[PDB]
RNA sequence: AAAGAAAAAGGAAGCAUUCAGCAAUAACAGGUCUGUG
RNA sequence: ACGAUCAGAUACCGUCGUAGUCCUAACUAUAAACGAUGUCAACCAAGGAUUGGAUGAAAACCUUGUUCAGAACUUAAAGAGAAAUCUUGAGUUUAUGGACUUCAGGGGGAGUAUGGUCACAAGGCUGAAACUUAAAGGAAUUGACGGAAGGGCACACCAGGAGUGGAGCCUGCGGCUUAAUUUGACUC
RNA sequence: AUUGGAGGGCAAGUCUGGUGCCAGCAGCCGCGGUAAUUCCAGCUCCAAUAGUGUAUAUUAAAGUUGCUGUGAUUAAAACGCUCGUAGUUGAAUUAAUUACUUUGAAUAAAAUAAGGUGUUUAAAGCAUGAAUAUUCAAGCAUGGGACAAUGC
RNA sequence: UUGAAAAAAU
């Protein structure tokens, strides 16, 4: 309601259809409300619940940062992170971020080129800090074989059958599922051989 | 409180309730032994709210309040930053008509 | 790059674009041999060493090309 | 099958990322390569190819 | 050099500029 | 030393696609250099090169065009047994459908796509995104 | 070491550079059948000597009751803690007490 | 890590340098290591270089000057304010 | 170029003209359950 | 060895002085022996400047162009890294394989014991276990602290006035006493 | 029909009496110094079920033994540097063995994955016997010589 | 110029 970007103006009036135009395009999603009627029936969830303290001459500043990923079980998928004062709002200010940090997920096949696509379409690794998630392409038997906290991030993102290998300080769950999220961020821009 | 509703929700509904009523800001404290033994103390603000003048006394409208709970008491303060309609101007203000 | 020294030159000669002894010149080792005057040269005697071993490598190459005989050994 | 067929770079033929914001789309009538002083050049090279520049970069760089 | 030229073809004046060794075909710089 | 003139080479290859250069230079031209590049233009990744003649083993200039993504040499050359090859394509490249590895034969350099057709193995030379 | 024909060096180095561990290691020494007091044996069987009582560490606070056992297999001295609550009345003087490790390996 | 890129000292390509004497505590320090300052002064100072010319049995004799270079070490460098420390991005300055 | 600083005259009053009340974010394991229905 | 300072000072400060500091001959072979970064090889963004050559103009030195070797430096919106930082790599690495050598496997025990060997000797090179313990450690954030620096402020101090501390007495506190000499508060 | 637990890893109590850093529980982080989510007890349900805790050893996790697959500036770790034998690795080029590679032959059963077969299913069993494929390392004969080692 | 120390755990 009341937009105020030249984007969020056209979706408002009913001018662009679906998401993806927005990313086929490099247009930068400015506001969350343009997520909220593009895709209708985003499924929430929210990964973990980290306190950071600051030090101050008095006390120590708790605040809360939460961790939340959204995103349809169709290819779409976001991440977003904010810290403040009061639970409430850390969730309430996380559903902002991760609505504009949605990006379009690539799945493809295995082995045959049968309805419908389950898997990602080629290996990739999730340029994240000291963890680093390796996606493999998987059969249609099974299922998403990772650890549980990306394995509620897979599921969101829509993808079923996947294959991942993890390195570094995997117990660091702000690092683990911003690994799979960079790693599913980069789908749409390895080049395979269909896309020439 | 009594009832035994969280101070998150039940003190934010009445928080809200004031908010919307006209008023420019409210300020609720609580403090007591809500969580364990050891005490804690939480307050509530929203909008604008001067502390220091006089305009402290034309301007306020508080209330103490302490509630015994099966642990002990609770106490709980509210101030209530009026606005124009108790007629007087804030002391800071320009507000220049253009023609 | 050279051998012993890490000094890399790439001097050359460069024979153009169209078609229209060595081990004897190192036997600098007896040269070097200098060495009973000074005998607390001690940086001679360190370079003394890499040219030994220098004709001491073409020994054993020329040695399989049927060059020199097999019963060749070098001393001062 | 696809979300979206990708946008593709007209200078160096390489895929258009999702998120690349620093790309751009010239229609008279990527970001890496730009943020390192190529676009310019390289734009040069593909306009002169079309014809709208005529004797702006020499024959020995046209590749 | 971040500026591509064409190497398969290179143009009188630079060959005569570089290295004798690093030119497409290495030619002498000597006479006679 | 030069080691592997194959090795020197492919990397030229792939740092200059990394840069975006539309065409690179490679010193030396070996006979299995020449033949690499015969097996990655069958593929379309890159469009054509030349050989200079310069009496020394002259130079290669490859032409390519954005769409090699990692071509690389392996370590000293594996013995490729026909029923191996499974152990290689689920390892050495991204998926089914866009690797593709290089081997050396008795009837000539082949890809795995045409070796196994040709029901042979062999040494293996490299592979290419 | 990367050669074809370097797989000696790989091998050598590999058994040289697998002596380091501190877990592997424990399984290739001669010390479990001298030095450790079990040895292979999941349980040792024992005789009271002892009553003493070990206080805990920094943080904590308390007196651990325990007993002093003599095995029977090698005659060496292990001090051995005591179950539960106020068990250490049941145990006495002389009378055969089962010994089995702790929750920590060896 | 390394507080410094060239380690406080400015030898570069050299495995060993003399060593000198700072001139307050007298402590041995590296030749590059050292602070160098040189230090031109009149032996008259301005308050009685005037004094002089009244009374000066020459006609146009000009009062020399002094020279001499110190070396400093750190220790007494920081502690005799002949340099400061300074902030981590404002280190790098060298003019 | 400026926020400003200083002298003298006038002015009842030219250091924020002087003296005062309210006086934020966060904290003490500060005192009072011997002030209370 | 005296003389200072200090509670002590067997040290920093001052004075004196054997070994040593110097050369020769023969030993010892360790250092923060450091760029804490092994050796050779291919690719590698922009820029100023320097040492030694070759080639042109300007007629040995000085200004300038091309190029080879060398010690370095500035920027990076790029690459890497856990970060500091690195770019003449610490880049071309989960998209993992250019060739070779050495070293390391939580912290102590401990470079200790025993064994072997070298040295006139001190010592060096090779070199574990028994046992003990949930941490040891690396780069950066905030705060606090500095007998660290820079910039400002306060009867904080300088120039002073009044004083208190000294005397008698009112009162409060500690102590002693008592059946009770009721108790909270203990630097600002 | 029991075992163990009900603070986190890991499912489960913001239930009531005592103990007051003492008894004690705790594989680890810890819980107890008078208001115990962990002790001794009373009530309840959590996982498994003829099963369940305990101690030791094997494997996976351990990309913490690393060919596939590690790190070496600062966390542990590049010999002080150079010379050098064994070892490893060695630039391009040609229109007799060995290695490599494709095939066969022969190759104990049991077993590994199974072809077939309603022991009522299944574990079983072979009541047509699957061609059953197995042989890593070696060895025998054979089509090819790109990459390779041997010197005229 | 001198300037040392602050019992263990919550």
């Amino acid at each position: 309601w009341t937009p105020v970007t030249k984007l969020g103006r056209l979706v408002k009036d009913g001018k662009v259809k679906s998401i993806d135009q927005i990313f086929e395009f490099g247009i930068k999603i400015k506001e969350y409300q343009i997520v909220d009627h593009l895709l209708p029936g985003l499924k929430e969830e929210v990964m973990t619940m980290q306190s950071v303290q600051k030090q101050t001459s008095a006390g120590q500043r708790t605040r809360l940062k939460a961790y939340v990923a959204i995103g349809d079980h169709n290819g779409h998928a976001g991440l977003g992170v904010k810290c403040a004062k009061e639970v409430a709002e850390a969730i309430k200010g996380a559903m902002i971020q991760a609505k504009l940090a949605m990006v379009p997920v690539r799945r493809g096949y295995w082995g045959a080129t049968i309805g419908e696509v389950h898997t990602v379409p080629c290996k990739l690794t999730g340029a994240c800090g000291s963890v680093r998630v390796r996606l493999v392409p998987a059969p249609r038997g099974t299922g998403i074989v990772a650890a549980p906290t990306p394995k509620k991030f897979l599921i969101l993102a829509g993808i079923e059958d996947v294959f991942t290998q993890t390195t570094g300080h995997t117990k660091t769950l702000g690092n683990f599922v911003k690994a799979t999220y960079d790693a599913v961020r980069q789908s749409y821009g390895f080049q395979t051989k269909d896309l020439w | 409180i009594a009832e035994g509703l969280p101070v998150r929700r039940a003190v934010g509904s009445v928080m809200r309730l004031i908010m919307d009523s006209g008023a420019k800001g409210c300020e609720v404290s609580i403090s007591g032994k809500l969580r364990g033994q050891r005490a804690q103390g939480m307050v509530f603000k929203e909008g604008y709210m001067i502390k220091s003048g006089n305009a402290t006394r034309q301007f306020y409208s508080s209330a103490v309040r302490c509630v015994l709970l099966r642990m002990g008491i609770i106490g709980i303060k509210v101030t209530i930053m009026l606005d124009t309609d108790p007629s007087g101007k804030n002391g800071p203000a320009a507000r220049i008509p253009d023609v | 790059g050279r051998m012993y020294n890490p000094g890399r030159g790439i001097s050359r000669r460069c024979i153009p674009y169209r078609r229209s002894e060595d081990l004897y010149f190192l036997m600098r080792a007896v040269s070097v041999r200098h060495l009973e005057k000074n005998k607390k040269d001690k940086d001679a005697k360190y370079h003394l060493i890499l040219i030994e071993s220098k004709i001491h490598r073409l020994t054993r190459y020329y040695k399989s090309a049927k060059v020199l005989e097999a019963s060749f050994k070098y001393d001062a | 099958i696809e979300l979206y067929i990708p946008r593709h770079c007209s200078v160096t033929h390489t895929l258009i990322a999702a998120d690349d914001h620093a790309a751009v789309q010239i229609l008279v009538p990527k970001g890496s390569v730009r943020k390192d002083g190529i676009s310019d050049h390289s734009l040069n090279r593909q306009f002169q190819k079309d014809g709208f520049l005529k004797t702006v970069v020499p024959k020995n760089m046209m590749i | 050099p971040l500026i591509e030229v064409d190497l398969l073809n290179p143009t009188a004046a630079s060959e005569a500029k570089a290295h004798k060794m690093k030119r497409l075909v290495p030619t002498p710089n000597s006479y006679f | 030393v030069r080691v592997n003139v194959l090795a020197d080479a492919l990397k030229s290859i792939t740092n200059a696609e990394k840069q975006g250069k539309r065409q690179v230079m490679i010193r030396p031209a070996s006979k299995v250099i020449c033949e690499f590049l015969n097996v990655m233009m069958k593929h379309q990744y890159i469009t054509d090169y030349t050989v200079v003649d310069t009496h020394r083993s002259g130079k290669i200039v490859v032409n390519l065009n954005g769409r090699l993504n990692k071509c690389a040499v392996i370590s000293p050359r594996f013995n490729v047994t026909l029923s191996e090859f499974d152990k290689w394509e689920a390892n050495l490249l991204p998926s089914r459908h866009f690797g593709a590895l290089v081997l050396t034969t008795s009837y000539g350099i082949l890809d795995n796509t045409e070796a196994r057709a040709k029901h042979t193995g062999g040494r293996i030379l490299g592979f290419f995104y | 070491a990367r050669g074809l024909h370097a797989a000696r060096k790989m091998l050598a180095q590999r058994r040289a550079n697998k002596w380091a561990d501190k877990e592997w290691k424990k399984g290739k020494l001669v010390t479990r059948y001298k030095c450790n007091p079990l040895g292979t044996a999941s349980h040792a069987k024992g005789l009271v000597q002892e009553k003493l009582g070990i206080e805990t560490k920094q943080p904590n606070s308390g007196i651990r009751k325990c007993v002093r056992v003599r095995l029977l297999k090698n005659g060496k001295k292990i001090t051995a803690f005591v179950p539960r609550d106020g068990s250490l009345n049941y145990v006495n003087e002389n009378d055969e007490v089962l010994i089995s490790g702790f929750g920590r390996r060896g | 890590t390394s507080k410094r890129r060239n380690n406080g000292r400015s030898k570069k390509g050299r495995g060993h340098t003399q060593n000198v004497r700072c001139s307050h505590c007298g402590r041995c320090v590296p030749k590059d290591k050292a602070i160098k300052r040189y230090q031109i002064k009149n032996i008259v100072e301005a308050a009685a270089v005037r004094d002089i010319s009244d009374n000066s049995a020459l006609t146009k004799y000009k009062l020399p000057k002094t020279y001499m270079k110190l070396e400093y070490c750190v220790s007494c460098g920081i502690h005799g304010r002949v340099v400061r420390v300074r902030s981590r991005t404002d280190r790098r300055n060298r003019l």
